[PDB]
RNA sequence: GAGGUAAAGCGAAUGAUUAGAAGUCUUGGGGUUGAAAUGACCUUAACUUAUUCUCAAACUUUAAAUAUGUAAGAAGUCCUUGUUGCUUAAUUGAACGUGGACAAUUGAAUGAAGAGCUUUUAGUGGGCCAUUUUUGGUAAGCAGAACUGGCGAUGCGGGAUGA
RNA sequence: CCUAAGGGGGACUCAUGGAGAACAGAAAUCUCCAGUAGAACAAAAGGGUAAAAGUCCCCUUGAUUUUGAUUUUCAGUGUGAA
RNA sequence: GGUUGCGGCCAUAUCUAGCAGAAAGCACCGUUCCCCGUUCGAUCAACCGUAGUUAAGCUGCUAAGAGCAAUACCGAGUAGUGUAGUGGGAGACCAUACGCGAAACUAUUGUGCUGCAAUCU
């Protein structure tokens, strides 16, 4: 039979009708993939930090 | 008829090694393995025990590496030993032990870990590592850097190793390179190691040589002869020296007979200085004219 | 100064080679001869590759050689120069200042003959050098030797003629 | 037969620089990377562990993870009509701090220094950058520089 | 056997030279590029005449051989075999391909011949001779022009023979001792490098 | 006893270049 | 920041490649001077040295244009000191924080019928053409890629006529 | 295809050229010097590698266990591989 | 300023050939009982600093040096290229317009800088 093999023609037209959008930025990135040893300890540091601020305001 | 090899293209495409590798002084493979620190400890440095031997001196330094260059923490030289009571044999295995003990004590003095981490106060030659104190700061950790010097059981670098370990520094190591290690029966004969710590091999050489060749004893052991120092009181030379090293391990610089400026002015008088462009142009013109006499 | 004490020529090493073309008993007896002459256990060299014309194969133990230094080297060298009746050629000296010769029977050196051992020829090479060659052989700070301190053919020839009262031909 | 392996087409990208092969200078191993640092990515062909894919060679990103010998870098890659967040683990031999931070962080300091000085002097200062503007008027002196007249030159052959 | 040259006139493909990738390549028809008195010194033949291409084009090795033969024959017949030094300045390094020797499936061709890829202003043939032999050498090249496709110009060089110096700079460098013979070519003095070797090579160097 | 060790790397040599007859 | 294409280069590596010149104790040969000495001479051919003509998609020191990654702040910068079982010899750091200072030129331009987000579903999944880059082929109104713009899906004015 | 051709450590430095040594010659073995890699790294090719990643020696099983995260192809599914 | 130890950048530091080097340092250098490694105390190990030497290493200087580095009324606004026209030319290709813009070449200049510690006429 034999047909068209490949072409990227018209593909940039389609990507730019509604896309080519930069990703949104957030204040807190996800910690997925961050070192488990750091992540394990970072849990304890944040928990203790919340307690200290809670007591200071309770005063 | 062979091709001349050293062409201009050979020099053009030649890639020169690192300056201190071409000097044959730094093993950068070993240096990379020693220096590189866990990236999650960020700015905490690794400390090296640099041990270098010259023909006359033993240099022991505690070094941390930085981008602008290495930075010395403390340093003990073998030529500091006469202050502590060792005047001859400044390259013994025992002089190496003394230099290691001195650098360990001096570093601990600089840090403040003197009363804590005293070390092995009663040297019996047993293998031992500086153990941490519970509910206290960990011992100063240092890694041994022997440079290009070969690792052999009995080498002098491990004398500094044992001294630094006995001085209170935590230096990770094994005893199978100490003098007195039986490779067949994998245990350390601590008696022979203790013998080596207090100059026992040198004293035994003095005793064995004296009754077999008095003339050679007179030439090899001159300094001992004019000081009337025999073999039996060698150990005391070290045993006292140890105590003195622990009493005041602080660095006392040599009083300088001249100031820095006077030294610089004296040295600046010698060593030729480069010719001006005009001078060498005149030299070229003279050489051209003086070449005219071989025109045939 | 060209007349410096440390510029003194003297022998670095003497290397004794017997390249018996085969492996087995004959090579073993050549090794026995070398261990007898030098007093040190010699080392056997293996063929780097296979040649059918020479009857050798790769990694077949072909030759045996030994290196001697010090007074024993001097004694063996003069013992071999006696066999050569103290007469080498100019062509026997390399451009790097080393020289060599080859004896044809090892009983001419002055050792006992055994019918089991037989006679082997032998190859002598002497490596000359002044003091300070350790610079090129030490591990740390290895460097090269300056041109004046280098050993060359003329200095070695003159030193050999002076020290042995021998003749260096050039046929 | 098509070939599309991991390092296909990287013959020159992953080459060492001319007369720069061999051992890595140790400032590479002494640099300190913190989470949030901006780093350029350039694969070193002589270190094959922790090596980036050929896509990230020449890309710049944010460090998000720091491990024993490596950093995790966040890259935004175009996949069709949007960006996908990519998290690449790279040994520090293939990483260098981005020099774009140091220019902007200095302009922040310069703006802060200039503002307090004008505040100290009780005057005002304008800190917004400006593009190059058309040049002003000027007077050209002709003492020693009387105009020299040029003409187009005739055609010549020089072979 | 051989197709008409019109099938291979234009540089449509990338250069396809002999390599480890194409090995069954025939030889170029032209093998000799220097003719006449090629051992003559530079001073013997001051006049240089070029045949220059006014086309970005491909010239077959067959055409190169034919034009070389035509020019050589004419100039040696009219002025003698020792009155000139002819040099062919283009080497055919590009391999042409032929397909038939089904249809378009697997149509990658086999080596068929060799051609030189020339640009505009590129010299094809150079002839160094004496001035009095100008009109001969020109007529030798103009006939050779007929063996080539496209447009060529016969241009008299401003330079002395095959040297890169003009006919006035060569005389200046000659009376100053800055030129020495090297057989058919010359070597020029350098003010860089070992002074002694430079002085030895040019004894007649009037230094200033 | 002892034997010379292979300082070279020509593992699959088994012959040598330059070694041409008639030369 | 990245790149290795255009160009350029080959008295720069690799590979190809024209011509002489001067030299050397494996010169490769012919005639020799030689009674024979390998020890000269005439010669051609090898190499070496400094040169010479011409080249490379799967060569290259150098090296564009176009195109490409990141940044240009309030989620910023600086100061002090809280948390942890992580880290340091440590009172060192790491991360997250309390408190304080820097106010509209809050840190380039230009624009912005506003930005962001979600669900669901149609048709389509034969393409073709023009400029430029470009592969196979002698070429093709041939076959195949790159970017963009078009025709398809589109009338209108021009090209007589014509996707 | 590989119990090493995997892993760690150590020592050494390959292709090749020149000058020399009985048999020995173009090619056997020995010596020095030169030697930016012109070698070798199972195999196609490209990249990478010199106090090594090459050659030789010593010790070994990390060619092991639990599963997560990530990169490539990508629909950001699988598989393979990392 | 010299020197050593450890370095950063990694030839302005390399390569070749000459010449010079006070002090200290470094080095060569002397020895083999001991730990240790070798065919060989040559390398490696250990001992002495005692018998000697700056001959070499190292350092500095010299060279119309090779190489390397930097600069430019050098070449050259050339080659190439983004964009444009119902421009030229049968074509191959070329000119013009708004922009970007090399490499080779030529000339000149330079030939390590520097951090920590110790030491020295
Ligand atoms: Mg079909
Ligand atoms: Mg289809
Ligand atoms: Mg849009
Ligand atoms: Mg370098
Ligand atoms: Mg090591
Ligand atoms: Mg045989
Ligand atoms: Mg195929
Ligand atoms: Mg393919
Ligand atoms: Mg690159
Ligand atoms: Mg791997
Ligand atoms: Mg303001
Ligand atoms: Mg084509
Ligand atoms: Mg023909
Ligand atoms: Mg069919
Ligand atoms: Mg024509
Ligand atoms: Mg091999
Ligand atoms: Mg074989
Ligand atoms: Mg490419
Ligand atoms: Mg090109
Ligand atoms: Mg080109
Ligand atoms: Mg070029
Ligand atoms: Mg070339
Ligand atoms: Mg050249
Ligand atoms: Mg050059
Ligand atoms: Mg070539
Ligand atoms: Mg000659
Ligand atoms: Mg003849
Ligand atoms: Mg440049
Ligand atoms: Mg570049
Ligand atoms: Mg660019
Ligand atoms: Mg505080
Ligand atoms: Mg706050
Ligand atoms: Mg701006
Ligand atoms: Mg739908
Ligand atoms: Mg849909
Ligand atoms: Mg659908
Ligand atoms: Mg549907
Ligand atoms: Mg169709
Ligand atoms: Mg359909
Ligand atoms: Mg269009
Ligand atoms: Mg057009
Ligand atoms: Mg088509
Ligand atoms: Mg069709
Ligand atoms: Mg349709
Ligand atoms: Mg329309
Ligand atoms: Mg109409
Ligand atoms: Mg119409
Ligand atoms: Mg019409
Ligand atoms: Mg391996
Ligand atoms: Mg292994
Ligand atoms: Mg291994
Ligand atoms: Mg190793
Ligand atoms: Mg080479
Ligand atoms: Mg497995
Ligand atoms: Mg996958
Ligand atoms: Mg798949
Ligand atoms: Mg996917
Ligand atoms: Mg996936
Ligand atoms: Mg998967
Ligand atoms: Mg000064
Ligand atoms: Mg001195
Ligand atoms: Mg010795
Ligand atoms: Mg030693
Ligand atoms: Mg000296
Ligand atoms: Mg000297
Ligand atoms: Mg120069
Ligand atoms: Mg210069
Ligand atoms: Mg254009
Ligand atoms: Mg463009
Ligand atoms: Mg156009
Ligand atoms: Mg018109
Ligand atoms: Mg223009
Ligand atoms: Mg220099």
């Amino acid at each position: 039979a034999k047909s068209k093999n490949h072409t990227a023609h018209n593909q940039t037209r389609k990507a730019h009708r509604n896309g080519i959008k930069k990703p949104k930025t957030y204040k807190y990135p996800s910690l997925k993939g961050v070192d488990a040893k750091f992540k394990r300890n970072h849990r304890y540091a944040l928990h203790g930090t919340a307690k200290a601020l809670a007591k200071a305001r309770a005063e | 008829m062979q091709k001349e090899f050293r062409t201009s293209a050979y020099h053009s495409r030649f890639q020169t090694p690192f300056r201190r590798r071409q000097e044959g002084k730094t093993d950068y493979y070993q240096r990379k393995r020693l220096v590189t620190q866990h990236k999650a400890k960020y700015n905490s440095p690794k400390y090296r025990l640099v041990v270098r031997f010259t023909n006359k001196d033993i240099i022991a330094q505690i070094v941390s590496a930085h981008i602008t260059g290495d930075v010395v923490f403390t340093a003990a030289y073998a030529h500091e030993l006469p202050r502590y009571g060792i005047k001859y044999g400044l390259t013994n295995w025992s002089a190496a032990y003394a230099v290691g003990l001195l650098v360990a004590r001096r570093a601990l003095q600089k840090l403040g870990l003197d009363e804590t981490y005293t070390g092995v106060e009663e040297v019996e030659g047993e293998f031992e590592l500086t153990e941490a104190v519970e509910d206290g700061p960990r011992p100063f950790k240092v890694f041994l850097d022997i440079g290009l010097q070969r690792t052999t059981t009995g080498a002098r670098v491990f004398g500094v190793l044992k001294g630094a370990s006995d001085g209170g520094l935590y230096v990770p190591h094994s005893p199978n390179r100490f003098p007195g290690w039986d490779i067949e029966a994998e245990e350390l004969d601590a008696e022979l190691l203790r013998k080596y710590i207090f100059g026992g091999h040198v004293a035994e050489y003095m005793e064995e040589l004296l009754d077999d060749d008095e003339e050679k004893y007179k030439s090899i052991f001159k300094n001992y002869i004019e000081e009337e120092i025999e073999s039996e009181d060698v150990e005391e030379i070290y045993a006292n020296a140890h105590e003195a090293i622990r009493a005041d391990p602080s660095f006392k610089p040599t009083e300088k007979k001249f100031t820095k400026e006077q030294y610089k002015a004296e040295s600046k008088k010698y060593r030729q200085q480069k010719l001006t462009r005009a001078e060498r142009q005149a030299k070229v013109a003279k050489k051209i004219a003086e070449f005219k006499a071989q025109q045939e | 100064k060209s007349q410096n004490v440390m510029r003194e020529l003297r022998i670095e090493k003497l290397v004794l080679n017997i390249c018996v073309g085969e492996s087995g008993d004959r090579l073993t007896r050549a090794a026995k001869v070398l261990e007898q002459l030098s007093g040190q256990t010699p080392v056997q060299s293996k063929a780097r590759y296979t040649v059918r014309t020479f009857g050798i194969r790769r990694n077949e133990k072909i030759a045996v050689h030994v290196t001697v230094r010090g007074p024993k080297a001097e004694e063996i060298l003069e013992r071999g120069l006696k066999v050569k009746e103290y007469q080498l050629r100019s062509k026997n000296f390399s451009a790097t200042g080393n020289f060599g010769f080859g004896i044809d029977e090892h009983i001419d050196l002055g050792i006992k003959y055994d019918p089991s051992i037989g006679i082997y020829g032998m190859d002598f090479y002497v490596v000359m050098g002044r003091a300070g060659a350790r610079v090129t052989r030490r591990k740390r700070a290895r460097s090269t030797i300056g041109n004046s301190h280098k050993t060359n053919k003329e200095d070695t020839i003159q030193w050999f003629k002076t020290r042995y009262d021998a003749e260096v031909l050039d046929k | 037969g098509k070939s599309r392996g991991y390092r296909s087409g990287t013959r020159y990208a992953f080459q060492r620089d001319f007369k720069k092969h061999g051992a890595i200078p140790l400032s590479t191993y002494l640099k300190v990377y913190k989470v949030g640092d901006i780093v350029d990515i350039k694969a070193n062909g002589s270190i094959q562990k922790g090596m980036p894919h050929k896509y990230y060679h020449g890309k710049t990103g944010i460090v998000y993870n720091v491990t024993k010998s490596s950093v995790g870098v966040i890259i935004n890659k175009v996949v069709g009509n949007r960006y996908i967040e990519k998290r690449v683990n790279l040994r520090v031999e293939h990483v260098k701090h981005s020099a774009c931070r140091q220019e902007f962080l200095n302009r922040v300091k310069s703006n802060a220094a200039k503002k307090r000085e004008a505040k100290a002097n009780g005057e005002t200062v304008y800190l917004k950058r400006q593009a190059a503007k058309p040049r002003g008027s000027r007077i050209i002196s002709t003492e020693g520089n009387i105009p020299q007249t040029l003409a187009p030159v005739a055609y010549e052959t020089f072979i | 056997a051989r197709r008409p040259a019109r099938c291979y006139r234009y540089c449509k493909n990338k250069p396809y030279p002999k390599s480890r990738y194409n090995r069954a390549v025939p030889d170029a028809k032209i093998r000799i590029y220097d003719l006449g008195r090629k051992k003559a010194t530079v001073d013997e033949f001051p006049l240089c005449i070029h045949l220059v291409s006014n086309e970005l084009e491909q010239l077959s090795s067959e055409a190169l051989e034919a034009a070389r033969i035509c020019a050589n024959k004419y100039i040696t017949k009219v002025s003698g075999r020792d009155s000139f030094h002819l040099r062919v300045r283009v080497h055919p390094f590009h391999v042409l391909r032929i397909n038939k020797m089904q249809g378009m499936r697997g149509a990658w061709g086999k080596p068929h011949g060799l051609a030189a890829r020339v640009s505009i202003g590129q010299i094809i043939m150079s002839a160094r001779t004496k001035d009095s032999n100008k009109d001969v050498v020109i007529e030798g090249l103009r006939r050779a022009r007929y063996k080539f496709p496209g447009q060529q110009k016969i241009i008299i060089s401003k330079k002395w023979g095959f040297t890169p110096l003009n006919r006035d700079e060569y005389i200046a460098k000659k009376t100053n001792g800055e030129v020495i013979d090297d057989g058919a070519y010359v070597k020029f003095l350098s003010r860089k490098g070992n002074l002694e070797a430079n002085l030895q090579q040019f004894p007649n160097y009037q230094y200033s | 006893k002892n034997t010379s060790s292979k300082k070279s790397d020509a593992a699959p040599a088994s012959a040598d270049p330059a070694k041409a007859k008639k030369k």
